[PDB]
């Protein structure tokens, strides 16, 4: 019910401090194929899953994808107290254990659980990061598939501190609807390694987020610390 | 789904007056767009996130509004503003639109130029007979045609159609068909199309008779 | 020049599956949502649905779940729509219109795809010239009556003669539509110069001119 991305707002955030932790397992996520849609960068998985956290049961780990701006100062989907991050790393995950595909999952409000990872310009350049971008020379044209080159470990694009705010959403496209779990915590990228996403065609792809939506009356934003 | 509620349903103005239409909506909307649609042609962006003038939008539109509801007006209204202005809504999927303000010009009363004729050789020669009256450049739209075949008001096999609004001088034209067959068409002499309108106390009378 | 090109309008049998297409140029087609918007002649707009062309992604309104499909070939920068088992109900103009990929407004529209679902049958119109009764001023008039479907074209002279000129919408009776024409001149003009009207009915391959003569 509540179109997605959007500021969140802090001091209007609902402690949650009496949930399960969030339990991550990417040991067993691998990389299958990379694609260059014509909009963003879509990497595809398989194995990994998430469990609650607010989660009824676990949810398997799907897809990643990839937004930016035309500035390093300025290309995250979601804000937070009207901060803008650089960059916004997108893991979809859907409700396997309810629903038989993510073609059925994608059409209930409990099917789909989207994790957001900010990406922070910095002078850091990011050695896990790198191997994405290392990606990008065989899917510059669109749209394009490649296999994913080599040995590439999901958990190492994991934040330092996994504190997050949760809220009942839509995907970025609009598609469907889905809950996100939203780190404020970013990771660190040198501008050298952002900079190669832009120069993917589209048809020239300098930005691709999408600007914020209001917060209705009756979104809650949760925040477990 | 959200429902916008757009009144007033149809409304006229002078140009140069003040024209205000209002959307209502069943649950608060966090921006409100407009769609101008003139007769005959696709909807075309008016007004976006609430206020801000579309690129080439004249400074005379303006909108406003918030929560559940909202308003477009037109401050001195223009001829070619004559549109059915649409409200539209981003908060919630499905995306809806209200059901239209349909707008239209005042200018003075004008009465109409009246014509008749009778069915031509050709129609005759496949054995129907239609005759036909143009009631044309009046105004204001409200106008009533009565058929009388020998002195007789006739009311079947009656069919008419108005031009839309004229986007240039604001007068309306009707058409007015009467559809006999051959037969039926010989059996009488004279056919009268009579106009009512406002603008004459008397009837617009034009007749013929079938064989001069 | 950024442009929305869509197919032409569209006879239906009730029941027979129809696709719809809407040509997209000028601009990165993958970049924009699609959409789609249904006008019924006295409905208002109907937002049918929605497609993301990079994924090809759809989002349908739940009134049109089991009507409308949206599809898009991405290689010809074509977005479809499909309408299933058609009713009288799917009798409307169709817009195809863009999104801008960062305000949400469509920025750009299609001229709209007229679709008639019925059973009635193709017929051509019959031409017949309105010649006035046996000062300074003359209406003529072109009768253009029995066709199916919509639409027919109208000029006079070839188009040369526009001031002046009422073509009054069709009225539909008994599954053939009527449509007239008036056209008004300096009595002086005619009969000393011909006066024609110009008829094309496309769907019946109809196409007569004919000239006005005095009674
Ligand atoms: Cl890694």
């Amino acid at each position: 019910q509540q179109l997605s991305p959007i500021n969140i707002e802090t001091k209007k955030a609902i402690s949650n401090a009496r949930l399960k932790p969030l339990d991550i397992h990417y040991n067993e996520s691998k990389p299958t194929t990379i694609q260059n849609t014509g909009k963003l960068v879509r990497i595809n998985f398989k194995g990994g899953y998430i469990s609650g956290g607010f989660l009824p049961n676990e949810y398997v780990l799907s897809s990643l994808h990839i937004y930016w701006g035309k500035e390093d100062d300025y290309g995250s989907n979601h804000l937070i107290d009207v901060y803008k991050y650089s960059g916004e790393i997108n893991l979809v995950h859907w409700n396997k254990k309810k629903y038989s595909s993510y073609e059925e999952a994608k059409k209930h409000d409990d099917g789909l659980i989207i994790i957001s990872i900010f990406l922070q310009v910095l002078d850091h350049k990011n050695v896990y990061f790198q191997k994405i971008v290392n990606q990008l020379d065989s899917i510059r044209s669109a749209n394009t598939s490649a296999p994913f080159d080599s040995v590439f470990y999901l958990d190492n694009l994991l934040p330092s501190k996994l504190d997050y705010f949760t809220y009942l959403g839509t995907t970025i496209n609009h598609s469907a609807d889905a809950v996100w779990i939203i780190f404020p915590t970013p990771i660190n990228i040198h501008s050298d390694q952002l900079s190669k996403f832009r120069t993917l065609l589209s048809l020239y792809i300098t930005e691709n987020y999408r600007n914020p939506y209001k917060l209705n009356d009756d979104t809650e934003v949760y925040y477990s610390g | 789904q959200i429902v916008l509620t757009q009144s007033p349903a149809i409304m006229s103005a002078f140009p140069g007056e003040s024209v205000t239409m209002t959307c209502s909506a069943s649950s608060s909307v966090s921006y409100m767009y407009w769609y101008q649609q003139k007769p005959g042609s696709s909807p075309r962006l008016l007004i976006y996130d609430t206020s801000n003038l579309a690129s080439g939008v004249p400074v005379r539109f303006s909108g406003s509004g918030s929560g559940t509801s909202y308003s477009l007006t037109i401050n001195r209204l223009e001829a070619e503003d004559g549109a059915t202005y649409y409200c539209q809504q981003w908060t919630s999927y499905p995306l809806t639109f209200g059901a239209g303000t349909k707008l239209e010009l005042k200018r003075a009363d004008a009465a109409p130029t009246v014509s008749i004729f009778p069915p031509s050789s050709e129609q005759l020669t496949s054995g129907g007979a239609s005759v036909v009256c143009f009631l044309n450049n009046f105004y204001p739209k409200d106008i009533n045609v009565k058929w009388k075949i020998d002195g007789s008001e006739r009311q079947n096999g009656v069919l008419n159609s108005w031009t839309d609004q004229d986007s240039k001088d604001s007068t309306y034209s009707m058409s007015s068909t009467l559809t006999l067959t051959k037969d039926e068409y010989e059996r009488h002499n004279s056919y009268t199309c009579e106009a009512t309108h406002k603008t004459s106390t008397s009837p617009i009378v034009k007749s013929f008779n079938r064989n001069e | 020049q950024v442009q929305l090109q869509q197919s032409g309008p569209e006879l239906v049998k009730p029941g027979a599956s129809v696709k719809i297409s809407c040509k997209a140029s000028g601009y990165s087609f993958n970049f924009y949502w699609m959409h789609w918007v249904k006008q019924r002649p006295g409905q208002g707009l109907e937002w049918i649905g929605m497609i993301d062309p990079s994924e090809s992604e759809s989002r349908l309104n739940q009134k049109f779940k089991d009507k409308a499909t949206l599809t898009v070939d991405r290689s010809s920068s074509t977005a479809h729509m499909q309408l299933s088992s058609p009713t009288s109900e799917d009798s409307a103009v169709y817009y195809c219109t863009r999104s801008n990929y960062r305000y949400d407004y469509f920025d750009v529209w299609g001229a709209g795809t007229t679709v008639t679902v019925s059973s009635a049958k193709t017929t051509a119109p019959s031409v017949y010239p309105l010649a006035p009764v046996c000062g300074s001023s003359v209406t003529l008039g072109c009768l253009v009556k029995g066709y199916f479907p919509e639409p027919v074209t109208l000029t006079w002279n070839s188009g040369s003669l526009s001031s002046g000129v009422h073509t009054f919408p069709a009225v539909l009776q008994s599954d053939l539509y009527t449509l007239s024409s008036s056209v008004t001149v300096t009595s002086s003009t005619w009969p000393s110069q011909s006066i024609t009207c110009n008829v094309a009915h496309p769907a019946s391959s109809t196409k007569v001119d004919k000239k006005i003569e005095p009674r």
